[PDB]
């Protein structure tokens, strides 16, 4: 796309169609005659345009007039009305971009933000950019939170967030212009290597990625066609609904078999009742043929009854023969018929053994792209989000993603160190009640006006509670928060001192032995400018190789590269480390998925924010004083670095709204 | 919308394989069951066919009879009226059996011959008798 339209759409909005939120701020507008919607959406895209042409620099409601031409210039509060809402959203002015106009001497309202993730990071930045009061408490040492990069030496590797999703109608595409992420695309292509160290044939590997986005699409029409959505009073996985498949498949190749054999007994059988008809033949045709024989033996010259017996004998062979000549010709076709069916036997099998474990690697790269078994997985709504993908290449963060949130954070009063242990909400405010990490007892109280939690779900699940809500949270956002999985996916990140591998191959695959081990160690990138394999725990395996000593997983990792690359060619690694992010406190496992029974519904619910009671009874309805972002809390766009950057936009422009009040909804 | 070509799945099979526990395997080792007893029932066939055509072995060359090329003719030798009246007691209306026997007749001839001596052979009554059998 281009132009206006493209700014639109890299924007996440419909170029030629208001949006739900902005008929709630423009519902003059929408409710109004389509001449001024178009020029609303005309604003509204020009303006975006802008901004996105130099995310930079600050786009002011001056800027923006000056650019604009008529008719569209005219009307200057809609103008007006436009830029603010865009720029409250985080639409326009989101990141790090220079303040035309300084920040205002005086702050209105003080929030409190939990977590220095790019989500809280986000909202802070926007919230400080409206001229409020921020602090952000992070349990950790440091920001970002799941967006974690190890660095030694010149060794540079990422144990949390990795890759950007494709540019198109990324909010990270705008990131990249403002901070030097250098952004290398992935070169998709992926060779498997089985058990032994032995690279799959084209023909094999073809044949079952084929095979497995086969099985997939089968699962979507088990679950939209057939509406096999519940089982046994259960919600029905992937992971179900894949063996379902994959059985009626193994059942069909043997419901093949037995009509193809079954044909053959049928025209045997027709064979047999002929040879017998043919066998009684030739033993009427022997015996006839002797009494022929003896009524010639008498010699003429003879009676005419004598002469008839040689005739009507002769005749009664001849016809006969006739009869025998037909049924050895039937025998013939019989015959080959035979052959074709014997000679063009359906299916041996399914799959073998050998093609089964391959399938498992693909099955294993699920797991780890959706980070979790695909027995939890919502057969019906596991990829729910993948409307929303963007365009472009996939790429990674070459100097290592960390440069994004600590960007981010510069000018923001961050409290590190800092675990909140209580958030109390009540009508008049609230006060968030931390600790210092490094001596439990030194205690902190912070009062504000708002909470914004962006505490990962993972937190949120802890039983018993981490964090603990006074008032309790209500029932429908605890709920919410059960239903929903909480995934885990680990790194193994491998520095070495020369590059054995290929450097042309970007990522290779290994293929486990068994089904149960299939996550274990399955994938390997080469990725980075420094020679660093890094390798995947997927699915199952992931939550068990967490009990496991680094120096074991590094072996089984060596093992494995030796059988690919020999055992000559790699050396010992210089420096190793092994992600654990299900045992990590701050985010108990990587990142969100779409739990079986769970819903897109339950990532609205848990943005949601909460209302306190009135402290005194009968005293009028309160302000929503907790509020919630972070991934998890994105319906669209979960368990990735963009989803928290906009849930943290999102809330920042909600609080902003709630505090400093809408003057753009008139 | 069906499903993916190559991959089948009825609404009757998907109840089939989820309705118990292991009924999966279950219905999957019925159809092994039902293969082997297929498979087998083959080598019975197979086995019997192969001794059925052992006996046939040879043909019927042995058996063979040399052939007539006989031509057609109007006269009737008394001769083959006394053959005629004798294939009709023997064969009663097969005319071609009939034409055959006798050799130098065309059918039509032989169903002119039925029509001409009717009264003179009573081949009423002649057909009676091969009725009577
Ligand atoms: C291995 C892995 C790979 C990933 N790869 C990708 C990828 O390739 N692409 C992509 O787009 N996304 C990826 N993600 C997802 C992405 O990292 C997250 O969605 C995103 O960083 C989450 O931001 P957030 O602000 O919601 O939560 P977080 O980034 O976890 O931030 C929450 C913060 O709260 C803090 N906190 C926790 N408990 C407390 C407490 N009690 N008191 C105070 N502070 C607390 C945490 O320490 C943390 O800093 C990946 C995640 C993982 C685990």
């Amino acid at each position: 796309p281009s132009g206006v339209e493209g700014a639109a759409f890299q924007s996440r909005l419909p170029h030629d169609r208001m949006t739900s939120q902005e008929a709630a701020c423009f519902p003059d507008i929408i409710s109004g005659p389509q001449q001024t919607q178009k020029v609303f959406l005309f604003i509204r895209n020009r303006t975006l345009q802008l901004w996105l042409d130099n995310p930079k620099i600050q786009l002011t409601f001056e800027a923006t007039l000056q650019q604009l031409e008529a008719p569209y210039n005219s009307d200057t509060v809609l103008v007006h009305r436009v830029h603010s809402y865009l720029e409250r959203h985080g639409l326009i002015n989101f990141g790090i971009y220079k303040r035309i106009k300084p920040l205002p001497t005086k702050k209105t309202g003080k929030v409190i933000i939990i977590g220095s993730g790019v989500s809280g990071l986000a909202a802070a930045r926007q919230l400080q950019s409206f001229g409020m009061d921020v602090t952000l408490l992070e349990a950790r040492d440091r920001v970002g939170g799941r967006v974690a990069t190890f660095r030694k030496g010149n060794y540079v590797a990422d144990l949390g967030a990795m890759v950007v999703t494709g540019l198109g109608g990324n909010p990270m595409a705008v990131v990249s212009k403002q901070v030097n992420m250098e952004l290398a695309k992935i070169k998709q292509k992926c060779p498997l290597y089985e058990a032994n160290g032995q690279a799959v044939p084209k023909e094999k590997d073809e044949m079952v990625e084929q095979e497995f986005n086969r099985l997939l699409e089968a699962t979507s029409y088990l679950s939209h066609q057939l509406d096999f959505n519940v089982l046994n009073n259960k919600p029905v996985s992937l992971g179900q609904a894949l063996e379902v498949v994959i059985q009626l498949q193994e059942k069909h190749v043997k419901d093949e078999q037995i009509e193809h054999w079954k044909k053959i007994v049928k025209t045997q059988e027709e064979l047999k009742e002929l040879l017998n008809k043919m066998v009684n033949l030739k033993e009427k045709i022997k015996e006839l043929h002797q009494q022929y024989k003896e009524a010639s033996e008498v010699k003429p010259p003879r009676d005419i009854t004598a002469e008839f017996l040689v005739k009507s004998k002769h005749r009664d062979l001849t016809a006969l023969c006739k009869e025998y000549d037909e049924l050895a010709e039937t025998q013939g076709k019989l015959e080959e018929k035979l052959q074709e069916l014997e000679a063009n036997p359906p299916s041996d099998v399914y799959l073998s053994s050998r093609d089964r474990q391959i399938l498992d690697w693909h099955f294993a790269n699920l797991e780890f792209a959706n980070a979790t078994p695909l027995s939890t997985l919502s057969l019906k709504h596991w990829d729910q989000d993948g409307d929303f993908e963007f365009t472009g290449s996939h790429l990674t963060v070459r100097n290592g993603y960390s440069c994004v949130p600590v960007a981010l954070a510069e000018g923001l009063d961050i409290k590190l160190n800092t675990a909140v242990r209580q958030v109390r909400y009540t009508a008049s405010g609230c006060e968030v009640i931390a600790v210092n990490t490094r001596s439990t007892s030194q205690t902190f109280i912070y009062k504000c006006d708002a909470v914004l939690c962006t505490l990962p779900l993972g937190v949120l699940k802890q039983q018993p509670p981490a964090v603990q809500f006074v008032p309790p949270l209500p029932e429908w956002k605890t709920s919410a928060v059960q239903r929903m999985g909480f995934g885990n996916l680990n790194k193994v990140v491998l520095c070495f001192d020369r590059v054995f591998w290929d450097p042309s191959v970007n990522l290779f695959g290994h293929v486990g032995s068994t089904t149960a081990s299939r996550g274990e160690l399955f994938l390997f990138w080469n990725l980075y400018k420094a020679p660093i394999l890094l390798a995947l725990v997927a699915g199952e395996a992931a939550g068990i190789m967490e009990n496991i000593s680094d120096d074991v997983i590094v072996g089984r990792c060596l093992a494995i590269l030796k059988g690919i690359f020999g055992s000559s060619a790699v050396p010992q690694p210089k420096e190793t480390v092994v992600s654990r992010w299900r045992a990590d406190p701050w985010a108990r496992g990587s990142y969100s998925y779409v739990a079986a029974g769970s819903s897109g519904n339950d990532y609205d619910l848990m943005a949601q924010p909460i209302t306190p009671g009135p402290s005194i009874p009968g005293a009028p309805q309160p302000i929503p004083r907790l509020f919630f972002a972070g991934e998890h809390t994105i319906r669209n766009y979960p368990a990735t670095v963009h989803g928290a950057l906009l849930s943290g936009l999102r809330e920042a422009g909600r609080i902003a709204d709630q505090f400093l009040g809408a003057m753009y909804t008139l | 919308r069906k499903p993916p070509k190559g991959m089948f799945l009825s609404q009757e099979d998907v109840e089939a394989v989820s309705a118990n526990a292991t009924a999966a395997t279950t219905v999957l080792r019925q159809l092994d069951m039902e293969l082997v007893s297929v498979k087998r029932q083959i080598q019975n066939i197979k086995q019997t066919n192969s001794a059925l055509k052992e006996k046939l072995d040879g043909g019927i060359e042995p058996y063979r009879l040399p052939e007539v090329i006989q031509k057609c003719n109007a006269r009737w030798t008394t001769e083959e009226q006394l053959l005629a009246v004798q294939a009709i007691r023997k064969y009663g209306r097969d005319f071609q059996a009939i034409s055959d026997v006798i050799g130098n007749k065309s059918v039509v001839q032989v169903k002119n011959f039925f029509v001409n001596y009717r009264r003179r052979f009573n081949i009423d009554e002649v057909l009676q008798e091969w009725e009577a059998e």
